[PDB]
RNA sequence: GGACCUGGCGGUGCUUCAUAUCCCUCUAGAGGAGCCUGUUCUGUAAUCGAUAAACCCCGAUCAACCUCACCACCUCUUGCUCAGCCUAUAUACCGCCAUCUUAACCCUGAUGAAGGCUACAAAGUACGUUAGGUCAAGGUGUAGCCCAUGAGGUGGCAAGAAAUGGGCUACAUUUUCUACCCCAGAAAAUUUAGC
C-alpha cells in the first residue's frame, strides 16, 4: 500500500456488504437493525 | 384417448408479512452499528449471519423460532427459543461448546438464553 | 468422422484454389440479406392500411410466438402410455393430463386471421423459402423448372420466390389451400394489392384441393410451414406420399427450425427414402439432396433438432425497424440417383471464428456429427481458410 | 306411444344502460444545417475490426510506425512455474429474463321427476414447455490444445455507394451584454413523449 502509494504521489450493495438479492431477503425477515421498509 | 376427451402453521415471525417489520414484527438483531454515523455495520451483519448458521446447525431441528441476537458495549446475547425435544445434558453441552467457540470466535464475551418450549407456538395458518 | 487432421485434405475439381479466392469456394451457399420485390413490399402495405394501428401490435407477435412455440399433435399411442404411467402412481389422471401435454387447435383462418399472418409471416415465409430454393440454383444452374405447386400457399411467397429465381422457365404455378380468405387474399397480392388489376406473375391458378390426375407430373413440389398444420400423422403420411406421387424433379419440404418443425421433416424424409408403393407410376429412386449429405438416420433426431438461419429485411411496419433472422429447417427430396460420390459435409450451426482457429460442428457423409476445430497446423492452410470464410449452413469441401 | 320435470343451450340476435383501456382535448419537440455513427450492399490475400489497453497538451479528434484480431512469409521449444491458452459447452446445470399449454336440518308437490320468495313479508334457517436469450456487475461442472487453439520476428491490412435508425452542437426579441438579483442603460403534415 504504502510503497504502490509513494510512486503515485509524485504523479449493488457495497454498503452492507451482501449480495443484492440476499439483502432484500434478510431485510425482509426483519434481520437487519432498523431497516424497514417503506 | 381421443384430444377432444381430455378437453400450513406460520409462527409469528413466519405469518406476518415483511411491511410490519416496524408494524407489527420486530427486529430480529439489535446492534448500534447500523444507526446514523455509527460504523462497522457490515461487519455486525456477518457475524449475524454466521451466528445464525452455527446456531441452526449446532442445535439441528432444535430451535423453535428465530434467534435474537442482542449486543451491549462488547457483548452478545444469543436469546434463542427451542424444543424439549434433546436430553437436558445435551443442551448444556451444546450451550457451553457454543458459548466457548463464540466467545474464542469473535473475542467477545458471548452468552446464551435458551429458552424451551414444549412444540412450535403456531400463530396461525396459511 | 470427414476431417481427420491430415489426412483430409480439399477437393480440388475446376481447378478451384487456382483460379479462385477462398470466398467463393463452390460450398459457399450463403445468401445477402434477403429482401423482398417491393410490388409484394408495396401490395401487402397497401392492404393492411385499414387497420395497422396498436391492436395490430400485439395481434403479430401473439400469432407469431403461437406458431413457433406450437408442438406437433399428440397421438393417441403417446397419450394411452402417459394415462398408465399417471394410474400407477396414482378422473384425476386426465386433469394431470390436461397439465403436461399440448392443446393442439386447428387454427381456422378466417379474413381477420389471414391479414395477420400475412403481416407476420409473409417475409420471414419468403426468406427461407429463397434459402431452400437458392440450394438448387447454386448447385444445379442447368436446372430449369417450367411447373411449380404449392401445398399450403398461404400468401404466395413461394410462388413470389420461385419467381425471384426461375422466372425465365416457369410457366405454371399451382396453388393449394383449403381456406378461401388466403386464396382471395392471395390473389389481391399478386395484382398489386388490389382486388381488380392485372396479376404480376403469369400463369397462377389457384385451387383448394390437390390435382387428381395421376400422369401429371410437377417439377417442383413445395409445402413451407404447411404440413403442420394436419391433425394427425394419418394426414401427414398421406400428403407427403401425394406430393412426392406428383414430385417429377424436386420436392422441397419447409418448416420452422424448432424441435417439433425438424421431427415432422425427418418423418417425412424417411417416408419417402423407405418407398412402400408396390408398383408407383414412377419406378424412379429418391435421394436426399440437401441438406443431408446422406440418406441414413438423423444425427440429431435424439435429442436436438437441426435448422437453419436466413437474415433478412423484414416489409416496412410500424414494428419492423431492424433486420431479423428466420430460423427454419428444411429438406430436399430429388428423384434418381446422387450426382457423384464425392458429397461434402454440411454446417448445421453457426461456425465460432476465434484466434487461429475455427470451431465447425459438421453433418459428416457417413452419418455421424463432428465437432471440428480446425486450425491451420493440423489441417492445412486451404482448409482452414475454407472453414475460416465458412457459414452457416455452407458445405465443406473435404475428399478423403 | 300419451302427459310432465330439469335443463343445457361451450348458443344466436337485438334493447337498455355501467361503457373504463383507446381516440379527440392540452404542452413541448422532431421536417432544417454541420458532424460523427449502427445496419445493408459491393471490395481485398488480409479484418469494415476492439482501446477498464494507444495517442493527447483549449474543447475535442484521425490513422497511431502503437497494440490484440486478420493475410503472406518464417522462427522458439521441453519450454514458465508437472507449463500456457480472453477456446467450447447455460445445444452442460443451476441464477435470471422471455415463448406457449394447462355440509346439515325443516317444509311443499296426495311423500313423482322436482321445488322453497313477497318487509304493511305468504317456509325457510343453518406446474410443465423451448436445438429460446443472457457467463457484462452471479455461481458448480464438463470437455478441447499442449514441436500448438502456447510464445515470438519480418512485412502487409488503410476501403466506396446509397436507403434507413439513432446520437452531439447553435438555433434570439418572453432574446442578448453590463449593474443588480426583478422600477436601469445599451445592442440587435406525419410522429414521439408527458402530464
Ligand atoms: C399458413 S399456410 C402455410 C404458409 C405459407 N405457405 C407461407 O408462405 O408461409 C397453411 C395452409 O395450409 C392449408 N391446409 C390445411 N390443411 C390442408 C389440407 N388438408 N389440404 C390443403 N391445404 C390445407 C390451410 O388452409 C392453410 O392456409
Ligand atoms: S443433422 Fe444432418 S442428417 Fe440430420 S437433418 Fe441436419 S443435415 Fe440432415
Ligand atoms: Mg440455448
Ligand atoms: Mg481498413
Amino acid at each position: 500500500a504504502d510503497e504502490r502509494l509513494r510512486i503515485n504521489s509524485l504523479r449493488v450493495k457495497r454498503r452492507w456488504r451482501l449480495s443484492r438479492i440476499v439483502f432484500r431477503h434478510l431485510a425482509d425477515h426483519g434481520q437487519l437493525s432498523g431497516i424497514q421498509r417503506a | 384417448r381421443e384430444l377432444p376427451c381430455a378437453w400450513k402453521p406460520v409462527t409469528y415471525e413466519e405469518a406476518h408479512a415483511p411491511h410490519y417489520i416496524a408494524h407489527r414484527k420486530g427486529w430480529l438483531s439489535l446492534h448500534t452499528g447500523n444507526l446514523d454515523g455509527e460504523d462497522h455495520a457490515a461487519e455486525r451483519t456477518v457475524e449475524d449471519v454466521f451466528l445464525r448458521k452455527f446456531m441452526w446447525g449446532t442445535f439441528p431441528g432444535c430451535l423453535a423460532d428465530q434467534l435474537v441476537l442482542k449486543r451491549r458495549g462488547n457483548q452478545l446475547e444469543i436469546c434463542a427459543v427451542v424444543l424439549r425435544q434433546l436430553s437436558p445434558h445435551k443442551y448444556y453441552f451444546l450451550v457451553g461448546y457454543s458459548e466457548t467457540l463464540l466467545s474464542y470466535f469473535y473475542k467477545c464475551p458471548v452468552r446464551l438464553h435458551l429458552q424451551t418450549v414444549p412444540s412450535k407456538v403456531v400463530y396461525k395458518y396459511l | 468422422a470427414a476431417l481427420v487432421p491430415g489426412v483430409t485434405q480439399v477437393d480440388n475439381k475446376s481447378g478451384f484454389l487456382q483460379k479462385r479466392p477462398h470466398r467463393q469456394h463452390p460450398g459457399i451457399l450463403k445468401l445477402p440479406h434477403v429482401r423482398l420485390p417491393q410490388a409484394l413490399a408495396n401490395g401487402a402495405q397497401l392492404l393492411l392500411l385499414g387497420s395497422a394501428g396498436p391492436t395490430m401490435e400485439n395481434q403479430v407477435q401473439t400469432l407469431t410466438s403461437y406458431l413457433w412455440s406450437r408442438h406437433l399433435p399428440v397421438e393417441p399411442e403417446e397419450l394411452q402410455r402417459r394415462a398408465r404411467h399417471l394410474e400407477k402412481k396414482f378422473g384425476a389422471v386426465l386433469h394431470a393430463l390436461r397439465k403436461t401435454t399440448y392443446h393442439w387447435q386447428e387454427l381456422s383462418y378466417t379474413e381477420g386471421l389471414s391479414l395477420v399472418y400475412m403481416a407476420a409471416r409473409l417475409d420471414g415465409g419468403f426468406a427461407a423459402v429463397s434459402r431452400a430454393f437458392h440450394e438448387i440454383r447454386a448447385r444445379n444452374p442447368a436446372f430449369q423448372p417450367q411447373t411449380l405447386m404449392d401445398f399450403g400457399s398461404g400468401t404466395g411467397s413461394v410462388t413470389w420466390a420461385a419467381h425471384s429465381i426461375w422466372g425465365q422457365s416457369l410457366r405454371e404455378y399451382m396453388c393449394v389451400d383449403r381456406s378461401a380468405a388466403m386464396l382471395v387474399l392471395a390473389e389481391k397480392l399478386l395484382k398489386g394489392g388490389s382486388e381488380s388489376g392485372e396479376p404480376y406473375i403469369p400463369g397462377v391458378f389457384f385451387r383448394q384441393f390437390l390435382p387428381v390426375s395421376p400422369k401429371v407430373q410437377f417439377d417442383v413440389v413445395v409445402s413451407a410451414f404447411s404440413l403442420s398444420e394436419l391433425p394427425s400423422k394419418a394426414d401427414r403420411t398421406e400428403v407427403v406420399q401425394t406430393l412426392w406421387r406428383k414430385t417429377g424433379h424436386f420436392l422441397v419440404l419447409v418448416e420452422n427450425g424448432t424441435k417439433a418443425g425438424h421431427s415432422l421433416l425427418m418423418d417425412a424424409r424417411d417416408l419417402v427414402l423407405k418407398g412402400k408403393e408396390k408398383s408407383p407410376l414412377d419406378p424412379r429412386p429418391g435421394f436426399v439432396f440437401a441438406p443431408c449429405p446422406h440418406e441414413l438416420p438423423c444425427p440429431q433426431l435424439t435429442n436436438l433438432a437441426c435448422s437453419f438461419s436466413q437474415a433478412y429485411h423484414p416489409i416496412p411496419f410500424s414494428w419492423n425497424k431492424k433486420p431479423k433472422e428466420e430460423k427454419f429447417s428444411m429438406v430436399i427430396l430429388a428423384r434418381g440417383s446422387p450426382e457423384e460420390a464425392h458429397r461434402w459435409p454440411r454446417i448445421t450451426q453457426p461456425v465460432l471464428k476465434r484466434p487461429r482457429h475455427v470451431h465447425c460442428h459438421l453433418c459428416c457423409p457417413d452419418g455421424h456429427m463432428q465437432h471440428a476445430v480446425l486450425t491451420a497446423r493440423r489441417h492445412g492452410r486451404d482448409l482452414y481458410r475454407c472453414a475460416r470464410v465458412s457459414s452457416w449452413g455452407d458445405l465443406l469441401p473435404v475428399l478423403t
